[PDB]
């Protein structure tokens, strides 16, 4: 009985994701939790 | 000979640092014979502002140079961060 109160459904998500690109100046960094997994954060960039 | 000028003082040639602060060009039309398109491309183009003017009669443009001094500009010494090579904090 304490196992099933004590038993997660998943483990941790949280990825502390930054982006440094050299056409700009500022890093770009998202956070992505349980919840808002599964979804995409776009960035585009004109420039190659 | 614009753009010779803007490459000399490095405008334009980077991305993180425009410098277009460094330049400004006014230009000013003085007679109705006046190609308000060549006046266009000399001026400099910056945000929330105007370079380009168009008057006749010679004498009106005389009378906004005595109307600019007396209007006067309240000058704000607040925000200004100049880039200056000793970039230490609270610079
Ligand atoms: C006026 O023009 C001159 C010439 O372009 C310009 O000189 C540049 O000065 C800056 C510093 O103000 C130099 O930047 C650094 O230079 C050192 C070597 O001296 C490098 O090691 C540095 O790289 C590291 O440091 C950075 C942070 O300081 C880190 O972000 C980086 O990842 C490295 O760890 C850094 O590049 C620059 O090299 C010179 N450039 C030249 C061509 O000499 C001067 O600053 C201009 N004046 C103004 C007010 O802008």
């Amino acid at each position: 009985a304490q196992y099933q109160k004590d038993a997660p459904d998943h483990q941790e998500l949280n990825l502390d994701v930054s982006l440094q690109l050299p056409s700009r100046s500022s890093k770009i960094t998202h956070r992505i939790h349980w919840e808002s997994a599964s979804l995409l954060r776009s960035e585009e960039t004109k420039e190659n | 000979v614009i753009d010779e000028i803007r490459d000399l003082l490095y405008i334009g040639k980077d991305r993180k640092n425009p410098r277009e602060d460094y330049l400004d060009v006014y230009v000013f039309g003085v007679g109705p014979l006046v190609n308000q398109v060549n006046i266009n491309a000399l001026a400099s183009k910056k945000d929330n502002e105007q370079h380009v003017f168009k008057v006749k009669d010679m004498e009106n443009l005389e009378d906004v140079f005595y109307q600019m001094i007396d209007e006067s500009q309240s000058l704000s010494l607040c925000g200004m961060v100049w880039e200056h090579r000793k970039g230490t904090d609270y610079h």
